[PDB]
């Protein structure tokens, strides 16, 4: 019975999603910030697509890092197709809620991943953040304020929304998140940012003595 | 065959001729070589017939396609690269006797100054393509002429009638130096064609400007 | 048995569709009014095919999208291929009902999805608009007033049948449609026309303070 | 080879020869050249003989494919595509020897106006066409002199009977200046063939008529 | 049932692994030391992959051969590719978890295979020799100190953990890792040796009589 | 279950080896010698595969014949592609091991064979002969006396483990091999040599007069 | 068409001129033909218009992927291979004609001594690559004298001023000795174009000092 | 170009210039065209610089990669056929003007005798090769003098300083009576490139040494 294979492939999904670790994202006036608690400095959870937009990835590493390489030359394709202005996020996360249904659908084992894709204004223009979540089955939502992906979100949900604050500095935001995240130094920290008001390339990192100084 | 775009303070106008030939018969007398490709673009191909019209029908036909597909109109620089990429991929039968060579005007809607975001692209037979900054360009067999008679006729246009007038003028110029490019008839009543851009879209020119304007150059010069 | 697979794949479908909100199409003077409860201002559901031919869709975004991409395609390599006064609305109709058979007949899971296609006249002429509905399983039917797909539809159907008038104005058919429908502000709502008195393109959408001002 | 086609008002009338050579000798006498496509369309093709009937027939069948595959007739601009796309893909041919050239003559049922409904279309070797405005026009190797007698004899033309005349002049015209067009046998009793068509469709016009009207124009130049 | 079948493939290649010998590689001043009890001298378990590159492995020979086999032709087509700088494990790595990924998902059966790899810095710099381990599911994790393979790891990696000290010298660290994995004389001992003072390649074997002169 | 499908065609090869002959090869101070018990003169188990290898194979006939093809085939193309000096026994052992894997593998139905591969030294040289026996699921070894396959092997080879002489003659090697294959006179009988001390080919046969002369 | 690279102590210095032509006819004025490929490295490619600047922007999309999907950049070697293969695989476009030849100047970071970091590279048409090691090289077809120019003039270099004037020296004479190589131009106000790579980056030159030095240069010259 | 190697009682020696030319043009003052392949292997190829380079850069990967795979580095004969096969796949290119002709210097480990384990192997354009027995081999477009100069100076060679300084002779000969063959440069002080392989392994020869040479030879000939 199709029902029953299914629920089983979605037990699994949600079993792998469940056993992992948590990333949250977060917007701010700044535009938008990545938390995610990452011991190892080799292996990443937090990159860059393409000049204004940010990917983050919950689960197994070998699963989200082929969906991150094919992100990157679906948006550098087309940016030499037409131009680097006509590429936006939507289009990467409808890409990515079509690769990732197909992969449910067809494939053997499904993959256990959570994606979130950020995107930011253009140097020098006002716009509000947008943010997507994809889950595994393939379904796309868009988030207004913040996103949490991996392990149990529910403590994580309820204290972001309790203490979220609109238009926040990058430190106040930085410790709420890291407060919500809690409920945690320099290591076992990956924090990253699209920085709106750089001129062409917005996603930096931030790690070493910078970290502890705003931590 | 000769099609001239020039710009004026608030936007674009291009105009062209009418004439068809096939060696040195006359062939056709009411030629339409200027199209509107959408809200805010035209453009002119000049050489062989069936391959303009080619070509304008599938340029529309892909702007329009992606403008569906993705919600979003594409940007200036983008219909750039992909007229730049048609006319590249014709080169093979540019060679041995198929050319065609287009011309692009628009009006740039994300410009900050609105006065200053008229664009006038040029394009040739390799793909290479160039933006224009002295305020006029000409394409066609009789380009030279009419290129020579705007660079002393561009310091009366204020507006878009003074553009119009001028243009009109250096197709005339155009016509008398070279055989290939129809002028204007009187016995049957037949005119160049206009289209000018601005802030509110493209819009064709009525015919009734067109043949006053022809009617006080041919005053003039008598 | 060929009997269970396909019962248990109609039930499926069945739920999929139950599980989903409603859209709602009408006929009025003008020409065709859809009406679809949307929150997201980025995913859409109402869109343009051709100059006078609109689709809508219930279900999945993601199963939808596809198809609605596909439609344009096939309308524009047509009507390049002919002309363009040579497409109509019936044969995108027959072309997602062969596609939705073969999807529901081969492929592992069916998709939980129903179609609407509308059709206006042209410019300077004098007919009668069509709707056709398409379903799961490929079965196609021609609807004379109005298509009501998703969710519960039985008390909509009734409210609609007992309250539709014809030759009714925009104003009035919007407001018949939404109190239908409630049976709803600015937000949470979208609303398309396609106006059978515009020159060339005849899908516009109505959104902002013109919707308020119409409510 | 000569094919001429105009324009009265209610409708068009194409006519054709009927002389086939090969170089300097005669080879056919009483070839037909003219063709009805459809309930409201005729095409005339010149050139080589194999290639336009294959182009004919082809056409033909395409267009009666499409009628019953969609329920309802494709439009005139659709129509005209078909042909051109059909004489496009035959370039490569057309060059080393094998070329045909057609013309197109058709009434629209869909114009508003029933008086200016009928439309004449002709072609150019690399797929382009063009819709005649003057009323008339000819095709072959004899047309130029059809095309220099109908710029005269146009004024006289009012209903079907006067734009068959004028036709059959021209054509005898033709066979004047031309030796590879065919003209009137009266020996043997072979006319030119003619085709009118109308709000009520194409009709073949019976060979008496032709023969009165060749007899008569042979009268008056005797 | 999908659980079922993973649980099974899994339990294989634990028995798999179980059932094998031990391999250890410790990092010490030098660089990186293999040691494996092997007494064959024609089949080999630690190779070199490239410059300042190399592969350890556990289980069966003819499955990870072709690994080995595999990764040298990514390596030197790479290296032929762009440059011989350009060329690091993590990526090594990677391919191997992907390989190993697939192989577990898609073959009818899994591989019984563990593999690590050791990468230390170019000549003339001071850098941290990195470690890392893929198992036979995919995963990859990285590992600063050292890296106990097949057989019953639990008493080898108790005794190297107590008696594991950094910046130690190359007879001891020799005499530690012996002394590790008895809880051995020239016969049924491997071992290898990653020499970064070594100007371009840095592996070399260390066999005959100068390994008893350093045991 | 894969585990039963493993036992089970496990459990098919083991008992087609089982009720197979018995073929023994011996190393003695002039090279290898192959000695089996074959009534047929037409179908032989020992053959020479080049200029310093030969190969034996106990099983079924069909199945083994196939293989000593493959393998002269691999020799020629890879003597012809580098140099004949360039061909070693190592090669061939480890081709025939991934065949046979790959057979055991993914074929419906898995062979019923046991492979032994000799090498000798090259004209002029002293070193020791390199056997290697490879199994039905692919397992390699080196063997460092003899090799004895097929049928019930632990009588045989506790006599030969009791008997085995080094540096023995090629007469006393042979009764040896006889003596311990009986616990059988010209007739049903198939003896072969790799002599180290011909030139060029090493591999030639004893039959005849020569082998009651040497029984 | 012509284009310098020079080094001096703390890094390079690379210009270029700004005329377009057609055969003998003057087609651009105002062209820009060196470009920043990364923080670190710049190139200029002389030739066939299209193909340059095709090449530019595939090789920055190039170095851009490679860098987002290893999350580290390129080696100056690696760079130096991709340009070559890229330069490699257009030989047979490089026939019949379809040339284009790179010139490329970068900043070592990974250099052990930071004062020669600076690194100077050109091309041929088959695809070998030589390091410069006599501290400047030239590009185009007036690339003779301008080398020779250099030759005299490379002793005066100290810094980034001093190269930036020998630079702007040496074009002025290639320009006065080549007439397919655009001078200064006060009527209009066009200047030669500079990029600038140290141990900051590569940054572009504003037309001010160029414009100073290029008055400086005629004063001494008059 | 001109490439000399020999033999010495212990090993072999291979000496080569360092000029590079186009047509009649010097283009290129200090290349190096000698390559060590591995431990006890050395090439020198001749012709277009860019196939050089390939040539040996794929062969030394080539090498490197057989090593790594196997366990056990390949015998001469084994690099002796993958030279040659190299050099044929390349035939069609070496027509038409991408020509590069090899010469091979080695030292066989596997000898009975260590004396005499100097290999030398020449090539030719359709894959060829040759193992020298007279104990000295040129390439190049200088080599015929360099060829006849040795056969005067080989009675001479003892060791290795005699072999290097017969090679430098040679060299200079070469150099003396060809123009595309770089001589040594006092003002400047560039000398040519030497390499050595004996049982110890191959090893490049300090410039002191060859200046040292040099000088002495051209002292001795003043
Ligand atoms: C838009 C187009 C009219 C441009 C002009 N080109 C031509 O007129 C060239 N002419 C034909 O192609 C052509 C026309 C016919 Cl009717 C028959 C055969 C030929 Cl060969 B122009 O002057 O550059
Ligand atoms: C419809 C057609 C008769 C048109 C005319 N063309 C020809 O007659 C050309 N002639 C032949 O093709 C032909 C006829 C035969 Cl019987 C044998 C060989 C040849 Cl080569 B026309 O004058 O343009
Ligand atoms: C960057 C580039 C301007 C370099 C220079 N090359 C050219 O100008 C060659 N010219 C064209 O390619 C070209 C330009 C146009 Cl506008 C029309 C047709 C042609 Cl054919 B140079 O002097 O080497
Ligand atoms: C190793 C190599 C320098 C050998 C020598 N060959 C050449 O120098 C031939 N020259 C070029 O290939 C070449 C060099 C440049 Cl800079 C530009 C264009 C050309 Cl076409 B030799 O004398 O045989």
């Amino acid at each position: 019975s199709p029902e029953q294979a299914m629920r089983e492939r979605s037990e699994l999904a949600r079993k792998g999603i469940a056993r992992a670790k948590s990333v949250v994202a977060l917007a701010y006036a700044g535009g938008v910030l990545f938390v995610a608690e990452n011991p190892s400095r080799s292996l990443q959870k937090i990159s860059e697509l393409y000049d204004r937009v940010g990917f983050a990835a919950a689960g197994k590493f070998n699963e989200f890092d082929n969906l991150r390489r094919g992100g990157i030359q679906f948006a550098d394709t087309r940016g030499y197709a037409y131009d680097r202005r006509d590429v936006t996020g939507r289009q990467l996360a409808n890409v990515y809620a079509q690769t990732l249904g197909t992969i449910f659908t067809e494939q053997a084992k499904p993959y256990e991943v959570e994606l979130c894709v950020a995107e930011v204004a253009h140097y020098g223009e006002t716009k509000r953040p947008e943010l997507y979540r994809i889950t595994y089955d393939g379904s796309i939502a868009d988030e207004p304020h913040f996103v949490v992906m991996g392990g149990t979100t529910e403590p994580i949900a309820n204290a972001l929304k309790e203490s979220y604050a609109e238009n926040a500095s990058l430190t106040d935001a930085l410790r709420i998140a890291v407060a919500a995240l809690r409920a945690l130094g320099v290591a076992s920290l990956e924090v990253a940012v699209l920085d709106a008001n750089r001129p062409r390339r917005a996603f930096r990192r931030i790690t070493g003595s910078a970290l502890q100084a705003l931590l | 065959t000769t099609i001239v775009a020039l710009k004026y303070p608030g936007g674009v106008v291009m105009a062209g001729d009418r004439r068809s030939t096939q060696g040195n018969m006359i062939s056709g007398r009411d030629v339409r070589k200027v199209y509107i490709t959408d809200d805010y673009t035209a453009t002119g191909i000049a050489g062989t017939a069936a391959v303009a019209v080619e070509f304008a029908r599938l340029y529309a036909v892909e702007l329009e396609h992606y403008e569906k597909l993705e919600g979003v109109p594409l940007t200036f620089a983008g219909k750039i690269n992909r007229l730049a990429i048609m006319v590249r991929g014709n080169l093979a039968a540019a060679m041995q006797g198929l050319l065609a060579l287009p011309l692009l005007a628009g009006y740039d809607i994300h410009a900050s100054d609105p006065q200053s975001a008229g664009r006038i692209v040029s394009f040739d037979a390799a793909g290479g393509w160039n933006i224009e900054e002295e305020g006029y360009q000409a394409v066609g067999s009789g380009s030279l002429f009419a290129k020579s008679s705007m660079k002393k006729l561009y310091s009366q246009v204020t507006d878009g009638d003074s553009g119009l007038r001028v243009a009109v003028e250096a197709l005339y110029d155009a016509a008398d130096d070279d055989s290939a490019t129809g002028g204007p008839d009187l016995v049957r009543g037949i005119f160049p064609t206009a289209v000018i851009i601005d802030a509110d879209g493209a819009v064709d020119v009525p015919e009734s400007r067109i043949a006053e304007l022809a009617r006080a150059i041919i005053e003039s010069r008598s």
